[PDB]
Parts: C-alpha cells; structure tokens; sequence
C-alpha cells in the first residue's frame, strides 16, 4: 500500500543523503596518509566529492577543497615504536616547535576582514567609540600565571569591531614588549588576572606580531596554540 | 577553575552597528534599538534595527489579528470577567466547525466560522513571513537555506490544520486554538489511529527531533571547546582551516571513528532539524487518509 | 589511516589512569585505560543480553526485551531469568556509558580543548539514571525502570504516561518539550544561516558573519552572535533533558495521581475560585 511505499521511499532517501553528507565532510584532510604521509591504501568506501571552489570577499582569491593538502612546516616529531598508531614524541620542546596541543596551522599571514574589508579585529585604544560597558575592565590589572607570579599587565583590549567582543588581552612584560593572550584562557578577577595554562616563565615564548595596531590568521593560530599546549607542557610549573 | 565561556566576563561596546546594505531598501530598516547588557552577557547586547516593508506589515497585521481574534473568544467564555479569564485561561479553546458543516465556509460564528476567520488569518500570517526569510535572504545575496529549512516546519503545519482536514472532507479535523484543548487533541489523535507510537513516521520523526538536541548539544560544546582557537567564526575557519577546525575533526575521529568539516558539520545540522517535521508531516498525513489504525497497519505492513 | 593534518596532534599524554600504558590508537580510533573499560563492559552487556535471548527463546531484535525484576522484589537482587540479568546489564551500560564519557575527557587533555563535550554528554547519561535508578530507588523496585527492547520500552513509555492521565499535564514535562521543539528550532537556523553565508547567490562572493548579523536583524529585529548562538544551542539540549528528568523524578513520587488535576490548584485560587461563569464555574 501507499504507506508501505512512502516508508521505504524514504529508508532509500535517507541512505543517499547520509552519503551525500559524509562525502562533503571529506573535502578536507583526505585522502588519508600513512605515519610517513604517503597516501594509505584503504580510503573508506566513500569516494572524495567533485571539487567546490570558494569565492573569498575583498579580492581575497578562490578556495578550492578538496585540494593538495600540505602542512606547509616543519614538524618535530619522532616515531615511538615500530608500528602503527602509537605516539609520536617531540624531538625538541613541543611550545617552542608547535606541535601536540600546542600545534598551530599555517593559515593565511592576513587579518581577518569585517564585512567592509577593514580589519576585524583592533586594539581598543585604535577603535573609535568603543569602551567596557560591563564587567571589570581588565586594562591595568596586573597578570598573574599558574606559578602564581606576576608575569606583566593588561595595557589593552583587542576587540572584536563587528561582533563588538573582548577577543584578547594585550599584556606588558618586564622588558616592556608585549603579547597578546585569548580572552578564553584567562580569569579576570578583581584585582589580577589569572592565566592558568602559562606559568610566569614561558609568557615570554609567546609568539610575537609583526604589526602593533593587528593580528593575522596565521599569528592568531601560533598565539592560541602556544597558550593552550601550557596545559599539558607547563603541568611542573603549575601548583594550586 | 578554568574559564568556560558560557558567559562574557567582560562587556565592550562601540557605535550602533547598523549592518551591510548589499541591495536592501534602506528605507525599510528602523533606527537601532538599545542595548542589553542582560543579554550582553550571553551574546549580542544591540537590538535592531529591524526590517519592516510590506510583507512584514501584511505578516506582522495579520499576525495580531489572528491572536486577538482568538482572544476576543476567549473573553467572550470568560462572561468578560477578568478574573475568570485569568482562572480559566488554558481551559478556553477556539474550536473548528462541527462535521456537519464538512469543508464549508457558511458554519455559525459561535459555532466554527470565528475558526475560519483566524485560521485564515494565520495563514496568510505565516505565508507571508515565509516569503519574508527568502527576500531578506536575496536583498544580502545570500543562500536560501533558512526559507527552505523554514519550508520543512510550514509542513506539519499545513498538514495539521489544512491538507488533512481537507482530504478527509471536513475542517472538524483540524486544531482548535487553545492551551489545554490542542494537548487533548493530540492525545486522542493517537488514540484513534491505533497509537502513534506504531506510526514509523512518528516513529522516525522522535528519532530527529531526539537526534536535532544530541547534535546541537554536540556542536555547540565542541565549538565552544575550541573558542580558545577562534572556533566561533566558522565562515572564516571554512575559509582557512585553523587549528580550530583541526581539533574539533580529531576530538570527533578519536571518539568515534569518523568526523566533519567545519561547512560539513552545518549540513548534519540543517538536515537533522528539517527532518523532523518533514518526516513528521508524512506520518500525520497518511493517518486517517490511508491508514485508520497504525497497529492494524503494523501486524500486516498494508 | 591518518588525516592530512592529525599527526603532529597524535603526541604522548593526557591519560588520567595508566600513564603510557594504553596510551595508543586503533585505526581512526583512540583507545587510553577507558578505552579497554568500555569495551570490556560492552561486551559483557551484549553477551548477557544474548543470553536474556535464549532464555526468552526468540532472536528476533524486534521481540528481544530484558525485563527488570517484578515489583515483589523490591530493591534486592531476582534470579537471572526473573530479573537478574536486566539489573546486571544496567549495572554494564553504566559502566559503558561513564568509561565513554571519562575517555572523552582524556582525548580532550591530549588535544588540549576545553571539557564541554564530556560535560554535555552527562546529561544524558544522567537522563538515563534517572529512569533505571534513581526513580525506582525512590519508587522502591527495581520494577519502575524501563525494559530493554526495541519497542517493548515503547510501551513501558506509553503505560507509565497514561498512568497519570494525559501525560502532557506533566508542568516539567511542558517545560521540557518547549526545549526539544526550541531547540530544534534553533538547530535549524543555526546549519541554515551559516551554510547560506558559506554557500550564497551563485557567482556572489562568501557572504561574512557582518551579513549573518544583518540577516537576523533585518528579519526579527536582534542577533544573537557566532558565540552566542552555540552557547544557545549547548544550553537549550541540556535544558531540555534537565528538565525531562526532573518531570519523571517527581512523578510517582511525590506526585502519584493524575498530573491533569493538579492544575486544580491555580483554578482553586480564593480569590477566583467561586467567581460563576467560564469553564470551571
Ligand atoms: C512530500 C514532501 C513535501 C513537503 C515539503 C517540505 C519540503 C522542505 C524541504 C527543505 C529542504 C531543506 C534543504 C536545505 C538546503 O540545502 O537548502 C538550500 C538549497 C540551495 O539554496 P540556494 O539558495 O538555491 O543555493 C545556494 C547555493 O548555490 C547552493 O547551496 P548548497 O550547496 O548548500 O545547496 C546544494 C544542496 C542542494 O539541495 C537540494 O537540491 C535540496 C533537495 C530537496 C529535497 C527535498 C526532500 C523531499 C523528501 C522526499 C521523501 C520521500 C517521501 C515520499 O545539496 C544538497 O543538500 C543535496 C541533498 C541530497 C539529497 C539526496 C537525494 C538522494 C536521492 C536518492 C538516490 C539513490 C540512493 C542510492 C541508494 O535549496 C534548494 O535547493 C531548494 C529545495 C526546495 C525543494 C522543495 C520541495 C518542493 C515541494
Ligand atoms: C528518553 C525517552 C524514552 C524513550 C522513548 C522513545 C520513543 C518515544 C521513541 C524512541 C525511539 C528510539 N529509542 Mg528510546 N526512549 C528511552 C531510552 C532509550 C535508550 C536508553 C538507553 O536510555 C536508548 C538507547 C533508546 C534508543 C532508541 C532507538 C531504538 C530509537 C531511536 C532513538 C534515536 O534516534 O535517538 C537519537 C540518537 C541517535 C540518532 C544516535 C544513534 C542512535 C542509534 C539509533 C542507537 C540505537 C541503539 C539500539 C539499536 C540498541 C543498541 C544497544 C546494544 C549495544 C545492541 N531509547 C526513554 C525510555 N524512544 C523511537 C523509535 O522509533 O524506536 C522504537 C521512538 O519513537
Ligand atoms: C498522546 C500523544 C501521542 C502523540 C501524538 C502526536 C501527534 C498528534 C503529533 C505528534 C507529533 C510529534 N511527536 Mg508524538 N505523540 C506521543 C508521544 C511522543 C513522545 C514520547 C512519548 O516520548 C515524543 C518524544 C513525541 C514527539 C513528537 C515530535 C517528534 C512530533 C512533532 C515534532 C515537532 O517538533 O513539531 C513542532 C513543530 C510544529 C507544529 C511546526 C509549526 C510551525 C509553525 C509555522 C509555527 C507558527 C507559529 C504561530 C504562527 C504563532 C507564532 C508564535 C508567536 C509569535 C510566539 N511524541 C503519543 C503517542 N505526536 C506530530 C507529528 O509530526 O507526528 C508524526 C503530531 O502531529
Ligand atoms: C503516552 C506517552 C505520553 C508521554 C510519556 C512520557 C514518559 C513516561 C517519559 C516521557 C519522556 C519525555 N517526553 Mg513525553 N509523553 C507524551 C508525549 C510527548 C511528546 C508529545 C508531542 O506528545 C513530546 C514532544 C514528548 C517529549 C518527551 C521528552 C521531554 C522526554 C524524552 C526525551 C528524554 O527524556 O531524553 C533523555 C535521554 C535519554 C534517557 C538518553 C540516554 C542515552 C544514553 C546516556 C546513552 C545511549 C547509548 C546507547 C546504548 C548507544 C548504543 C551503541 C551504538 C554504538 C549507538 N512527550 C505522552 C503524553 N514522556 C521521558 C523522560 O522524560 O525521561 C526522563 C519519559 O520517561
Ligand atoms: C524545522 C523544524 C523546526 C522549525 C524551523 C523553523 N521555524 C522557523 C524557521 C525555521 C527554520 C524560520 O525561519 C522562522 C523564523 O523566522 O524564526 C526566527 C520560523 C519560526 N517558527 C516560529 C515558531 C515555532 N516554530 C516551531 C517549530 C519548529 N520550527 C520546528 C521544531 C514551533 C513549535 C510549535 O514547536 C513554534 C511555536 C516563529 C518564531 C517563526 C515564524 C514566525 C511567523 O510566521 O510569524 C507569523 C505571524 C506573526 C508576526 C505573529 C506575531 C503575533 C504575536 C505578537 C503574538 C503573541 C504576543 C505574546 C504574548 C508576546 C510575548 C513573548 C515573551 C517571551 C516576551
Ligand atoms: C544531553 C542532550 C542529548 C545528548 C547529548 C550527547 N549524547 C552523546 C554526547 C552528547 C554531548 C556524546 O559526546 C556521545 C557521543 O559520542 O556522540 C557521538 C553521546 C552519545 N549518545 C548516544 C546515543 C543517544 N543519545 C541520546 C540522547 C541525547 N544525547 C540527548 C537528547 C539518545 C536518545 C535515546 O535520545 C541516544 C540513543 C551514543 C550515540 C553516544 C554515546 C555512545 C556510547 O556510550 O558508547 C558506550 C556504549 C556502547 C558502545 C554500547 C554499550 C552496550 C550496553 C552495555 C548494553 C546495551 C544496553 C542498552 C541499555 C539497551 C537499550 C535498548 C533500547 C532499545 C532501549
Ligand atoms: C565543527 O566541528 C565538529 C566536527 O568536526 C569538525 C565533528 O566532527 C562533529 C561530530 C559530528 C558529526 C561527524 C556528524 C554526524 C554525527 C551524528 C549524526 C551523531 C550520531 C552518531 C553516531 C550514530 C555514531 C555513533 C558511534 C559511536 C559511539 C562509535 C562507533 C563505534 C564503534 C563501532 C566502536 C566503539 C568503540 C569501542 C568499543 C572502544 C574503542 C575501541 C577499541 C577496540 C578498544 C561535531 C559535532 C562538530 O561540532
Ligand atoms: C544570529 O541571531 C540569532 C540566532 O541565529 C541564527 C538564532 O538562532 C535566534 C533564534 C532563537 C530563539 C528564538 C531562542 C529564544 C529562546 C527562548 C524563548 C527560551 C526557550 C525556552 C522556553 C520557552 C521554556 C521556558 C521555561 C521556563 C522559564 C521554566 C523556568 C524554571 C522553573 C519554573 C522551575 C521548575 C520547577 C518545577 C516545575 C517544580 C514542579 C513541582 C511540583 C510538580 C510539585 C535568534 C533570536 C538570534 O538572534
Ligand atoms: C489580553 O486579551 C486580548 C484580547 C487583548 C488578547 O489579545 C489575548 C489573546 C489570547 C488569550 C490569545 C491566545 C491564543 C492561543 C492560546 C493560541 C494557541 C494556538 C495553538 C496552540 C495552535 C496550535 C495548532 C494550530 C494549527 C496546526 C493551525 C493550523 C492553521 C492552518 C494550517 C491554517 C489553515 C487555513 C484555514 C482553514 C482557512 C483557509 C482559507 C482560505 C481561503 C485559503
Ligand atoms: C541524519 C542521519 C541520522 C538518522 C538516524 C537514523 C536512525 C534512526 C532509527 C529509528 C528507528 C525507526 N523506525 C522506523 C523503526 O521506527
Ligand atoms: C546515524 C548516524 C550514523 C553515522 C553514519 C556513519 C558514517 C561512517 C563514515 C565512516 C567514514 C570512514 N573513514 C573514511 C573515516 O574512514
Ligand atoms: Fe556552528
């Protein structure tokens, strides 16, 4: 009957739509690799979806995925043991190389435009008309890390301009340079702020941007990386 | 403890963001609205401007119309008393014509034709906002997802109080406006159809809707797992993968075995949704139209 | 085997039990202590239940159904066939779902991410509690709890509902649905207005999140945000099966009678109470 028609009409729609969406979510990172990055033998039964190509605003050129994948930098580590799937043990300092949770892409070294072709993201001091509204300005606060020592002082926000949102903390050191820090890995609190992923010590490893009045994608991803991989790597530092 | 992000720990504000204008009638749009720091704290603190033009008049018009009409009925069971109207408020309900009438638009007033009346009004309330999602859509140059996506809910809807009593020759069949009385009414639907629970459409619309909360509740914590890297801005991350995107495929890959793209994961999302009340409005369509009870129809499969 | 991007992220570490021990993968898959946990205990569960099978003497999934003891037992331990094989493999699907969810936590330390996932994911296994243990506990047998069968559990739902009348009276029970139905709803725009600014007008450029911005503005006058709105979402799931235990938790036990007639108490207001006229007067 109708119903019995309608029913396995659909079973067969949901099955060619559960293929549809598994092959569009493989237009990056695939094809798969080897430990050694030569491409595996057994790919899925998927295939890989027909190329798209992306029109990026502002002149910005074209994406195109899937496409040639490539790390595009170097990466410091070493093999474990003598077959697959066991870890691979950084040869160096894992923050200072990039890799584990510390690992960073290498995205475009270009800012992130607003919808205007201006850069999203801004020191609050070069953002005309923006101020706190709420909460306790950080801006002043001294900057304490998980050994629970002074590491330097908020002397800005970046803002987000179009989202109009606190993104990171601009933090003086002792030598008078500075770096940014995630708005989401810090606790600002009534009179400090607290970095629990950084120990004092390795605030200085922060990786620095070129420009002071803007941040690129790229340094956006080696800052955030570098913070975040303190959580495993700065563990003996950290006492609570 | 660590910062999760569920909250804004510090509010910045800036000029009025009056947004892109693309191809949209600025004439239309009103004047920024203020700002709540109240919902500051969770997301955007800006309300407005917003767009009027014609079809939001015509939607927004009839739209009050529909609800007063409604509530002029409620006040008139209340015998007009406040305190009555207050007490009884849920129990109050705005029913369709007898089955006598059929599909006739000539039943009383009292006695169904004040049903029709908002009934209509709501259709072409809601047909209008329809159109409303896809213009505002083109006047940005922007995809149509949300009007489609937004196609998928109309469904059920039309289902419920349109295609349905009409094919079973009376608007009898359909929804009574009421708090209390459309919970009755759903109960007993099932009830005469042989309980719902055996309707696979029934059935596989629970497993969306069910599905649509696992999903969400995913995403979103995995977005704001990795907000730390940016995770938030996503359209930029389809763009040019960050290590955002990296993390949040992998989390997923070493869990269970496969995973998403940034735009991929938007698609699971859209469709996950829309199939709730697509597969929905089937399983209420062929109830009562083709199959009288769905246990009946469960022991032979015809 | 690996992603193009996935091995300098497969580093040593992170475990919470068992140091290097177990800290390795299986194709895609991360295995870690909790790894081994929820295999053992999901193999154990499927055997046991296999075995509920051939006691019941039928291995059709559709007629498969473990049953938990009978409310004569109380709280104590039934013989397998009389119920002792459901309060085992409760006790396996526990185990399983609490090793899955610790094991996610362990991934998430390796990846270095924040523990929202893990977190959600508690909600329902919370959910979950509550109807096979905390309920019953609280109802006094193992017999309140919901059998395991693809449709008998149906009906254990549909009976325990009309129970009480029309479930749908249930206020948690409103409360809850109105999040299932939002939630969805928000689900929808979220993947709609996102794929629309990826995926616009053909030959457009990408649409910015600006536009996102503009396009909820335009339509119902506010915008949430990119944060804002997966903060939503996070927060409506959870919200929505909070609130579906706590309308199960209450009902049989401090509430046992028919959830319609505790609505009496607004429309037995003093003040309206015997006013004539209406519905209730
Ligand atoms: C009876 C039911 C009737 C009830 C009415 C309710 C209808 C509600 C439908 C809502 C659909 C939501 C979809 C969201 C979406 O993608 O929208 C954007 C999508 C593109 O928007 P755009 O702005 O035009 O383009 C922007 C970009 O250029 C392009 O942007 P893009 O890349 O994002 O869009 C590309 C998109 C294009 O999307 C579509 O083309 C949409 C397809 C609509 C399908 C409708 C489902 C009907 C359900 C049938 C169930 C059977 C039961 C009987 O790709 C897909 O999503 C492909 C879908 C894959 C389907 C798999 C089919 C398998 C067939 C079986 C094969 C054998 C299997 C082997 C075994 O919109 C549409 O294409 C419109 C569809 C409208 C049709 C409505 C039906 C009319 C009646
Ligand atoms: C929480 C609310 C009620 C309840 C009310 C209903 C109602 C009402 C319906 C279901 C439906 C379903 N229920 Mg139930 N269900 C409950 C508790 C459970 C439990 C549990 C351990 O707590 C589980 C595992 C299930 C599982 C299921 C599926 C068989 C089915 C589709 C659900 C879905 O899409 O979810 C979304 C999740 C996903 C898409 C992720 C993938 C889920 C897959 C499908 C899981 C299948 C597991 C199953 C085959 C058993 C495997 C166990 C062993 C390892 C073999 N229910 C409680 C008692 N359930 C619907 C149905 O059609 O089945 C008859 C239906 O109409
Ligand atoms: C006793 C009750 C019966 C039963 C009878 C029914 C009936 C009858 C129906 C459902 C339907 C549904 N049931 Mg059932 N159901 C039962 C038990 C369950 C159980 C359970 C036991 O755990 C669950 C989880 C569900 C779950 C569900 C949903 C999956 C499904 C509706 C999806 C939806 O989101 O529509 C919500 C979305 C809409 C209604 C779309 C409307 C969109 C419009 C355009 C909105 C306009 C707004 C308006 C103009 C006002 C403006 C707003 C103001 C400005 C604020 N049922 C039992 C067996 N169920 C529906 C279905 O699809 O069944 C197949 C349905 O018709
Ligand atoms: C006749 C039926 C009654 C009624 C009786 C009940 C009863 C009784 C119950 C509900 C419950 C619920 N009802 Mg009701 N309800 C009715 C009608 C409805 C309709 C409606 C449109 O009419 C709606 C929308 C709902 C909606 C809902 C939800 C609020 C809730 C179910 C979801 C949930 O609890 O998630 C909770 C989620 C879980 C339990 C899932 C847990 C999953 C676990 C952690 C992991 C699964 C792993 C699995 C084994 C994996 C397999 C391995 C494979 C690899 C996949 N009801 C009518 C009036 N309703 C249920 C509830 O609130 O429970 C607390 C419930 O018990
Ligand atoms: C795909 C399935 C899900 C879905 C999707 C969906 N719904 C949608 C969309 C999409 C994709 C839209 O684009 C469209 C939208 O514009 O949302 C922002 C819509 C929408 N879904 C809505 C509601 C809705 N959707 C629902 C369900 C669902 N929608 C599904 C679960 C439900 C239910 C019953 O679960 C409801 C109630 C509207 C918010 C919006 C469509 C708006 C519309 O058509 O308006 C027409 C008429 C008016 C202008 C009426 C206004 C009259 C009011 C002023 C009266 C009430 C006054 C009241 C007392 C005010 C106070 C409220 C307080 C909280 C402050
Ligand atoms: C809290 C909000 C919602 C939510 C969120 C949520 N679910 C989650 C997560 C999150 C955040 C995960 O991270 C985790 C996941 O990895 O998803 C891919 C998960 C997940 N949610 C799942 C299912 C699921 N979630 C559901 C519900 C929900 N999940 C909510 C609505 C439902 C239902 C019924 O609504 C189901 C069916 C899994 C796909 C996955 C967890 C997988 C897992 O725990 O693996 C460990 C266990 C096994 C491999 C099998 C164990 C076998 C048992 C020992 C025996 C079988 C016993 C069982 C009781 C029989 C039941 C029979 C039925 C017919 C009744
Ligand atoms: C933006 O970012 C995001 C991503 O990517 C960038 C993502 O991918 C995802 C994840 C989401 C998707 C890929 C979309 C599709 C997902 C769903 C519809 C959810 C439903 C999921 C399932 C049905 C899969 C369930 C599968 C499970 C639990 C695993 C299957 C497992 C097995 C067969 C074996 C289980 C493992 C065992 C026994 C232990 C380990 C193994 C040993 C041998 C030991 C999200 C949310 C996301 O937000
Ligand atoms: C870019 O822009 C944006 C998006 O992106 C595309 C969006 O998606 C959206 C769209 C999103 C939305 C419209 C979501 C808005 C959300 C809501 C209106 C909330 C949803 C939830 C509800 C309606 C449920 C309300 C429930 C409440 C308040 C209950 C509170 C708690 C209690 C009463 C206590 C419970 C205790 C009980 C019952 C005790 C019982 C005792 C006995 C039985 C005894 C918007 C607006 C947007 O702007
Ligand atoms: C404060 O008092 C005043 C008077 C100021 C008020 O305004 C108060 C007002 C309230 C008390 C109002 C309360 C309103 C509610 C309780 C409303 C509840 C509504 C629902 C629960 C609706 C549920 C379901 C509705 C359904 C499925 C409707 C479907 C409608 C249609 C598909 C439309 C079909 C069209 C019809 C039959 C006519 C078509 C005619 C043509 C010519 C095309
Ligand atoms: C978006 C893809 C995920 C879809 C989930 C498919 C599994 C649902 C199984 C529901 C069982 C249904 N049925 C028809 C017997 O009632
Ligand atoms: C109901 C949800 C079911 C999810 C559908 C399962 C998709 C499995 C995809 C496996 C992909 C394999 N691969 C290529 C990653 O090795
Ligand atoms: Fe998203």
């Amino acid at each position: 009957d109708l119903a019995s028609l309608a029913i396995y009409s659909f079973w067969i729609f949901l099955a060619g739509l559960i293929y549809y969406l598994q092959t569009e979510n493989m237009r990056e990172g695939y094809p798969l690799e080897n430990e050694d990055g030569t491409p595996a033998a057994n790919q899925g039964p998927f295939p890989l979806p027909k190329p798209k190509t992306f029109i990026l605003p502002h002149g910005r050129g074209t994406l195109t995925v899937p496409g040639p994948e490539s790390e595009d930098r170097p990466i410091a580590l070493a093999r474990t043991a003598v077959s697959e799937g066991f870890p691979h043990a950084p040869t160096g300092d894992p923050m200072k190389d990039g890799v584990g949770p510390a690992s960073w892409v290498a995205r475009r070294d270009l800012p992130e435009l607003d919808g205007h072709g201006h850069n999203k993201i801004k020191p609050m001091k070069a953002a005309a008309g923006f101020h706190v509204s709420a909460g306790k300005n950080p801006i002043g606060l001294p900057v304490r890390g998980c050994d629970l020592e002074i590491a330097g002082k908020v002397v800005d926000i970046w803002v987000d301009i179009p989202e109009q949102m606190a993104r990171f903390l601009e933090v003086e050191l002792k030598d008078g340079s500075t770096r940014l820090l995630p708005m989401q890995m810090v606790k600002v609190q009534s009179n400090r702020v607290h970095v629990n992923a950084l120990s004092s010590d390795l605030f200085a490893g922060i990786p620095t941007i070129k420009s002071p009045t803007e941040v690129t994608l790229l340094e956006e991803d080696k800052i955030c990386g570098y913070v975040a991989g303190g959580l495993m790597y700065a563990a003996p530092k950290r006492k609570s | 403890a660590e910062y999760q992000n569920i909250f804004s720990q510090v509010q910045v504000r800036g000029p009025a963001d009056l947004g892109m204008t693309e191809d949209v009638n600025l004439a239309n749009r009103s004047g920024v609205g203020p700002f709540s720091t109240l919902l500051g704290w969770f997301g955007n603190a800006q309300l407005g401007p917003i767009y009027l033009g014609s079809l939001g008049v015509l939607s927004l018009f009839s739209g009050l119309m529909w609800f007063f009409t409604i509530g002029i009925w409620f006040w008139y069971q209340a015998g007009w008393n406040p305190a009555v109207f207050l007490r009884d408020l849920f129990f109050f309900s705005l029913e369709p014509p007898a089955p006598e009438y059929g599909l006739s638009f000539a039943a009383p007033l009292k006695e169904g034709g004040l049903w029709l009346i908002a009934s209509f009004f709501m259709f072409v309330a809601v047909w209008s906002w329809w159109g409303r999602t896809y213009l505002r859509a083109q006047a940005l140059g922007m995809g149509k997802h949300t009007a489609w996506a937004f196609l998928s809910a109309i469904w059920l809807w039309m289902v419920l109080g349109f295609i349905r009593p009409i094919l079973m020759g009376s608007w009898s069949e359909a929804v009574p406006y009421g708090i209390f009385s459309h919970l009755d009414w759903t109960n007993n639907f099932s009830l005469v159809h042989g309980n719902l629970f055996y309707n696979p459409f029934h059935g596989l619309s629970i497993a969306f809707l069910y599905g649509s909360a696992l999903l969400f509740a995913m995403h979103g914590a995995t977005i704001l797992a990795v907000s730390r890297f940016g995770g938030e801005r996503e359209l930029e991350q389809i763009a040019d993968r960050g290590t955002a995107a990296e993390r949040a495929a992998l989390f997923w890959r070493w869990t269970m075995g496969f995973n998403a793209t940034m735009e991929g994961i938007h698609r699971w999302a859209i469709w996950m949704a829309v199939l709730v009340t697509l597969t929905g409005g089937i399983g209420i369509l062929l109830s009562g139209t083709v199959v009288d009870n769905w246990y009946v129809w469960g022991q032979n499969h015809g | 085997a690996l992603l193009s991007f996935e091995r300098k992220y497969r580093v040593p570490g992170g475990t919470l039990v068992g140091g290097n021990l177990f800290d390795f993968w299986v194709g895609p898959f991360y295995v870690g202590f909790f790894g081994v946990a929820t295999f053992f205990f999901a193999a154990l569960g499927i055997i046991l239940i296999a075995w509920s099978a051939v006691l019941q003497g039928t291995w059709n999934p559709q007629l498969i159904s473990v049953y938990p003891p009978a409310l004569e037992y109380g709280l104590g331990g039934a013989p397998l066939a009389k119920g002792g094989l459901w309060q085992i493999i409760t006790i396996c699907a526990t185990g399983a779902f609490v090793s899955w969810a610790l094991r996610e936590v362990e991934i998430c330390r390796k990846l270095g991410i924040g523990y929202h996932i893990p977190f959600a994911f508690a909600f329902a296994i919370l959910a979950y509690l509550t109807l096979v243990l905390f309920r019953p506990v609280m109802m006094g047998a193992w017999g309140y709890a919901f059998p395991y069968g693809i449709w008998t559990h149906l009906d254990w739902v549909s009976n325990t509902g009309y129970t009480y009348g029309n479930f749908h009276y249930n206020p948690a029970h409103m409360i809850a649905i109105s999040f299932f139905f939002t939630n969805a709803l928000a689900l929808a725009l979220h993947g709609a207005l996102v794929l629309s600014a990826a995926n616009p007008e053909k030959g457009k450029e990408m649409r910015t999140p600006d536009h996102q911005d503009t396009f909820f503005r335009d339509l119902v006058g506010y915008s949430i945000g990119t944060l804002g709105i997966h903060r939503l979402g996070l927060l409506l799931s959870l919200s929505a099966v909070f609130f579906s235990a706590l309308c199960m938790i209450i009902t049989g036990t401090i509430w046992f009678d028919q959830w319609v007639d505790w609505w009496q108490w607004w429309v037995k207001l003093p003040w309206w109470a015997n006013i004539p006229g209406g519905i209730n007067g």
